[PDB]
């Protein structure tokens, strides 16, 4: 059937009888750097199968006023097991993703969401003049951000869904990597995604090359709104490896 | 030395010139390239590509992502009509699509477009729709039986939830202009109720849709132009 | 620095200065 | 045959869009005009599919909506200005922090795409404005200073020797100064957005500013004082040459604020500050 | 062979007019110089068939009667005029929506064929004039905006940064601009007459109005503020290449009046509207 | 580089010489050509063909 | 005459173009070249000669030769620090070294350095010393355990009076600014006391070490500027 | 393949640098890190002999950083004033005793070399200030006066005639000049350095002063007294072609004083008088 | 971009420019 | 005076004067 | 449009302009 | 008028005029 699928990725397995097929960013599937692009000299370590495991974020809860959701990448996974403690570590880090977005509801529901994978997504600040999103409204960690919650401070992102938290249009994000969570059809997204940068490899601390994106562009609607109805995200990293060891970083 | 004539036009510089110039920076070699995923070679690769329209946006939507859904419901009139805009891939409010934002930036177009919609109600709300396309010479289509009689297609929602609706390219000329002008204004998209939208009971009684668009494998831009759907009123700072 | 052809029709593709940036648009696809 | 493509190249019919075949009358269990744009893919649906189409010849050719033709015009990139009011030796030269980021028409192209790599082309356009009437002999010096190099600080600055940088002098009456650069980036490629910092604390900046430093552009009047005063604008011009862009992305649709990052500003009625234009109602064409 | 047909072009004995042959006295039934014009066709008589003639080798050529030679002379099309009178902002730019319609001279002879397809070559004479002695340094800047395009409303609009339009900087002192163009139109040839609408009520255009849009010309003393006042004016220059042109028709006969459209005046001596001179009788030489 | 000897009548607009001139619109690919019927080639076609004298022109 | 199109750039002067020029003596003869020893044809040359480095510059040692020298003695506390300083080619102490000189006539750099020690202790005194560079995206280390876990080499004081650490290329991008920035600075090298200094009874209870640096076979300069380690305030006159 | 070399050439690809290989952990009684540098040798350890390395592909090339390179590139060796204030005879013509040490920048790149060969290119950037208003038609003469042919001594010396010295004349509004010079010592190579006299006396000159005898370099307007006076500099480029240098030595570390000669000053406080920058101490980086 | 012919009497027909709108008037018939 | 090389690729290698010293900035090793 | 010629010395006999009036000084006999 | 040579090092010996005087200086012995 091609309404099921099943992840394996080390140690975790994860299905869903209701997807809308996969998505392969830019028809490129994960590897790991060649010797003819790479730079950096020392040989990387690279973790497979304790590293390349699904890591599930915490919960969120999706309700009929949602704005959206959005984590960084490596950022969300920084305290990950020991894909986490690789990227502090090392000073170089390079990965790919499996994105497994998660959302059931039932046959008399009704919702739609907007599942992006955003390279190099340069937040934003409105109103500010030149001041920029702070380090650490940038670095969320798992939690991520809750758009329209944040007590607004003078170095925090654009909160604006429909301007992409960037100065551009929502309508045109499909032009990403992307898939839609439509109760009516699927339950689930999947998108994959190869190492995408400038550079073969870099800081997992101060670079988020990717951002994940979720906004309800169809409003969650049914007849038995007590039933709480969750977002979870299981992410995955695919050929992770990282470079030139040291003490491990300790930020803020 | 060998005698010459200089031409008109010599010393002029013509901003879209092909001529060939001194290197500022003699035997500097460039950095090793590598390879990046999603390198694009030309832009009918993104014109290919859906994106969302923002056909709902009257002013009170704008700013809000209501603006790009259309809300359907349990009608107690029959054949009443949903949604109508031009089909122009300039004009609004296809314009801040992106197929739309590139063919600003070209003064001519041609080929057929593609209307999708996917319906976001429920698993158990059915509904049956007409999307039309009325090719010029006429004005819109006041009823369902006016739209019906050019190009159509019957849409019932079902297990799959999105529908495609082309636009072909039926023009006098092989191109239009991508500015509104009269001469070359295309026709119009409209969408009425084939049937009902039909709901069993404890169900919400209203649903959403969204609307994209792309460009067919016919579709192409020519003329290169500057944009006008953005501006610069000041000098942007540091 | 020329990449001349032959059909007669002979295309002469010349590099005026020694350096890649210099020369004009690139070729397509 | 080199010579075959050289014809294609006159002609600017490199690429050709396909043909419209005929089609007919269906009746099929294979909806193609079905699909399901949750899985993130756009229907493959043409033309002879939904209709009875007749067979048609394309003529179309797609050469000028590639990279290289997209961002390969010449735009405005930054007017420099040295107007001599009061003081010659103060006012007969400056700098600028070279950037393609403050002119928003060749901004706002580049910055559909990600990632983008190119030479370029820089051409400059001086004006002498005669402010009392006579503009005597004006030679200008264009002084490249990477990051680094120290910059000038007076008229007569030992660096202005160039005795490594590169300098172009332009003489009033000859034509417009051009030359060519090539690919400049320590990376790949050129980071048209940047979601990292030069650090990890509250203090670091964001954005490409940390990425795409370029150096300085030094200018001065190499000519000494003379008795009627000038303003000298030059107007600089780039265009990219030998292109590749990566991951496209949605355009700018806000005006630009500052340079190196997507900032923008909201009125208290958005709709003025997006081309979007207000609809009537769903059904106004 | 490909050198044969080039010593023909520099001699222009490409096209060659046949030649005389002699004739002789006849007495037949057949009589040539008879026919019916109400046919519609020319009676194709030739000289050796009404008169004896002698046998002469013609050596004319009709290669400057071809289209190409008809058409391909550069001709006026508009004088562009920038007069700094007492605001050197308002009066430093300006624009001009591009026609064909303007001068009379290369309008009548375009006019004398229905369609007609060709390139174009634009050549631009601008003269400064020095209304109050000097004229500094004078740069200009002319800007197509294509339909649709912004079209700048001051001197220093962001349109002027010309990111994709094509513009050219002439500096004074520098030989005349000049550029080609290709065929512009959406369609397959020009329409010099077009007996069409844009509509189909009272108020409906109608007209090569409606199918001529060729876009804005603007343009701009790049120069900023001098102190002496200067008349700039830009005349230009059309030449076809590469031409063709589908059915010929009668020549303008009278003075033209407005663009894109065949409207004319009368005066109550109508003699005094057309080149037609009027015989004192149907014998007087 | 190569030395050359500008030569009079340079940097003159002769509004019938026969130059060519870079192209303001680089890439465009002008619409097919289709065939129309009437095409003429040269002007001699058209003064092959009769036309009405004004032979009675007097001023009534 | 040949028509020609004078093209923009004419007429212009640019320092670093390369073009042809007639000569202003004719017919001249340049004098025989004979066999000179020494001859250098590429700056890499100069790159690869170890060169000493000023590292212990404080304000009260600089003007003399002890601004070259580092001081071990027996120490009271384990595992002390003895120097740290900045791995970027271009920055302080390295930048007048010659390698450190080269680099500041370019813009760009890659590579892997060579830093070398010789100790100038007596034959009698043993030492064991721990050299280590941390790579970057952390602060330097504040202890020898915590330079420890980066690349190093311990050195054992014997017959052999030197000692070499590389300092491999690490970096994301392929080349970094020679010039002090944020985004490219390269790291550190510390030195911390492995052991201890040793000495016999009646021996100088305090040994100086000499500090060396060059390019490794990967090392290489880009994008030529002119230095500012060198400038001119005044006319040089005769 | 002279056409292999060629794309070489294009590319700047002439001199690769190698590769680093793939290492592994190694336990060996032979210490690559390990030597002595009282050898005066310097340690050939690279990066695979001290960790684990991966196997990398270079892709950086030499060229740019060879002597060609290095020494080509044209900065200012001098600046020549001819300033008319109140005597046109006098101040309309003057002299230069040509060196390559008046100006720092080009002056301590030579100076990295003990010994330098190659051929030279001058070009000249001069600039006429209207201290009155006009410059009229200014037409200057640069002539070349080897040691020993007679140096002018009024605006109409009988040596201006030139006729064996080289002289350029440049006519305002032209193109800068430019011309090549071959290597001109009457030995092998030209001294950067020189540690010897001229004789053997406490009076004998030391240093390249001896050696570096270049003539000079005469230059007059050649236009005669006009009224609006006028301020002529010259600034002179020097950039070497075909270059060789012998014996590297140590970078200039103090200002120059003086031309051929090494010597320097140093102030009370000689941290000030280097780029040597005060650490705090052994360990603040 | 040059149509060379031969007879010796060559033919060069050339082509400055990449575009066919830049080249001279054409040929006839 | 032109060093005309093949490949087709056809380098030419012109020297415009007849002195050496004429000459553009030499090849490298 | 040039009548190259052989003997080696090669002689061009080069027509800049597509008319036989532009052309230079006649030939003599 | 061009007298060229070949060894490739193809000599080009132009004479842009169609006088003797009007070319450069000869050559020796
Ligand atoms: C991304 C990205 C890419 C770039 C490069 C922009 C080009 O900037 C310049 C310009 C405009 C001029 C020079 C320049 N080189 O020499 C001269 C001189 F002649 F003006 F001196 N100007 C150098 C750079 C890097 O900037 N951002
Ligand atoms: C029928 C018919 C055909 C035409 C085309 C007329 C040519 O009009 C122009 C002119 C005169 C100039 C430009 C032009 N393109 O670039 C420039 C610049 F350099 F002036 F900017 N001017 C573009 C068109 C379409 O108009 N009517
Ligand atoms: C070491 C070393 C090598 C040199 C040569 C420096 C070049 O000096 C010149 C210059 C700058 C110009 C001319 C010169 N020849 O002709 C002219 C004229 F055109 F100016 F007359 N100037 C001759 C020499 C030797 O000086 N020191
Ligand atoms: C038979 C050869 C004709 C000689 C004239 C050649 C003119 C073209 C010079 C350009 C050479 C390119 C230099 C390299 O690349
Ligand atoms: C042997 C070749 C001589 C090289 C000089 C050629 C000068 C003509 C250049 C024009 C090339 C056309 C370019 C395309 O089309
Ligand atoms: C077939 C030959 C084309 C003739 C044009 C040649 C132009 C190059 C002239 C340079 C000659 C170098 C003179 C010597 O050396
Ligand atoms: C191998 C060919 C070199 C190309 C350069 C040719 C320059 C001469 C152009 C003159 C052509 C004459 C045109 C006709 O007649
Ligand atoms: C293949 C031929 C290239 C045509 C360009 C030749 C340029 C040199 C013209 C000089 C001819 C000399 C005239 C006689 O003598
Ligand atoms: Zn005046
Ligand atoms: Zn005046
Ligand atoms: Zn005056």
């Amino acid at each position: 059937s091609d309404r099921i699928i099943q992840i394996t990725r080390g140690d975790s397995t994860i299905t869903s009888q209701d997807v809308a097929n996969a998505v392969v960013g830019y028809g490129v599937w994960p590897h790991y750097l060649t010797p003819q692009d790479a730079t950096a000299i020392d040989k990387p370590t690279q973790p497979d199968t304790s590293s390349n495991r699904f890591y599930t974020l915490d919960s969120k809860m999706w309700n009929s006023t949602s704005k959206g959701w959005w984590w960084k990448l490596p950022d969300a996974l920084k305290d990950m097991g020991i894909f986490g403690e690789n990227m502090f570590y090392h000073f170089l880090g390079r990965s790919g993703y499996t994105v497994h977005v998660q959302c059931n509801a039932s046959k008399f529901h009704q919702g739609t969401l907007l599942v992006v994978m955003i390279p190099e997504h340069q937040l934003a600040t409105v109103n500010k003049g030149n001041v920029n999103a702070g380090y650490k409204y940038t670095h969320p960690g798992e939690a991520g951000r809750e758009v329209g919650t944040q007590v607004e401070n003078e170095k925090q992102p654009s909160d604006d869904n429909w301007l992409n938290f960037d100065g551009t249009l929502l309508g045109n994000l499909l032009i990403f990597p992307h898939q839609f969570i439509n109760l009516r059809s699927n339950n689930s997204a999947t998108l994959i995604v190869p190492y995408v940068n400038a550079v073969p490899m870099d800081s997992m601390v101060r670079h988020n090359n990717w951002s994940l994106v979720i906004i309800p562009v169809c409003q969650l609607q049914s007849n038995n709104i007590s039933n709480i109805v969750p977002i979870t995200v299981s992410i995955s990293p695919m050929c992770a490896e990282f470079s030139g060891a040291r003490a491990k970083t300790v930020v803020q | 030395g060998l005698p010459v004539y200089v031409t008109p036009g010599s010393g002029q510089f013509m901003t879209t010139d092909d001529m060939q110039s001194p290197c500022a920076l003699p035997w500097y070699h460039p950095t090793k390239e590598i390879f990046i995923p999603g390198e694009v070679k030309n832009l009918i690769e993104m014109c290919q590509v859906d994106t969302l329209i923002p056909i709902n946006s009257t002013q009170s939507n704008i700013g809000n992502v209501s603006m790009y859904t259309v809300t359907l419901s349990p009608q107690t009139k029959l054949a009443e009509e949903i949604f109508a805009i031009k089909v122009d891939i300039a004009s609004h409010p296809l314009a801040t699509t992106l197929i739309g934002e590139i063919a600003s930036y070209f003064t001519h177009w041609t080929g057929s477009l593609r209307f999708s919609f996917m319906f976001c109600g429920t698993a158990n709300t059915t509904l049956k729709v007409l999307l039309a396309y009325t090719p010029p010479g006429i004005g819109k289509p006041r009823s369902r039986k006016e739209a019906m009689l050019g190009t159509h297609v019957v849409w019932d929602v079902g297990l799959q939830s999105t529908v495609s609706l082309v636009v072909p390219w039926i023009s006098a000329s092989q191109y239009r202009f991508t500015t509104p002008d009269t001469y070359s204004s295309a026709g119009y998209i409209t969408c009425w109720y084939q049937t009902n939208f039909v709901v069993p009971p404890n169900t919400p009684n209203t649903a959403e849709m969204l609307c994209f668009v792309s460009g067919c494998k016919d579709f192409c831009l020519r003329m290169a132009r500057d944009t006008d759907l953005h501006k610069q009123t000041g000098p942007i700072t540091q | 620095g020329a990449q001349v052809s032959r059909q007669s029709l002979n295309y002469f593709n010349i590099n005026y200065f020694k350096d890649a940036a210099s020369s004009g648009a690139s070729r397509l696809d | 045959n080199p010579v075959e493509r050289y014809v294609d190249e006159v002609l600017n019919e490199v690429l050709v869009v396909p043909n419209i075949n005929q089609s007919h009358p269906t009746t099929s269990n294979a909806a193609p005009v079905l699909d399901a744009a949750e899985t993130g893919h756009t229907n493959k649906i043409q033309p002879e599919d939904t209709i009875e189409t007749r067979y048609v010849q394309s003529s179309q050719t797609l050469d000028e909506m590639s990279v290289e033709s997209f961002l390969g015009r010449s735009g405005c990139i930054h007017e420099s200005v040295l107007d001599i009011v009061d003081n010659y030796n103060d006012q007969s030269f400056t700098k600028w922090n070279i950037n393609l980021q403050e002119m928003a028409q060749i901004r706002r192209k580049f910055e559909m795409f990600t990632y983008a790599r190119f030479d370029s082309e820089i051409t400059m356009v001086p004006s002498v404005a005669a402010k009392d009437g006579h503009i005597g002999h004006i030679v200008m010096q264009y002084m490249y200073v990477p990051p680094g190099a120290p910059i000038p600080t007076t008229r007569d600055d030992y660096a202005w020797q160039s005795g490594t940088n590169a300098s172009v002098f332009w003489q009033h009456g000859q034509p417009f100064p051009r030359f060519s650069l090539p690919f400049l980036s320590i990376a790949s490629a050129y980071y048209m957005f940047y979601d990292g910092y030069d650090g990890d604390t509250y203090k670091s900046r964001y954005g490409t500013v940390v990425t795409n430093d370029m150096g300085t552009l030094c200018s001065r009047i190499v000519t000494s004082e003379q008795l009627h005063k000038v303003k000298v604008v030059t107007r600089i011009y780039h265009k990219a040459k030998h292109t590749k862009a990566w991951c496209p992305r949605p355009p700018r649709a806000v005006q630009y604020s500052h340079t190196h990052t997507t900032n923008y500003k909201l009125s208290s009625e958005v709709h003025n500050d997006v081309a979007i234009r207000p609809r009537t109602n769903l059904t106004t064409v």
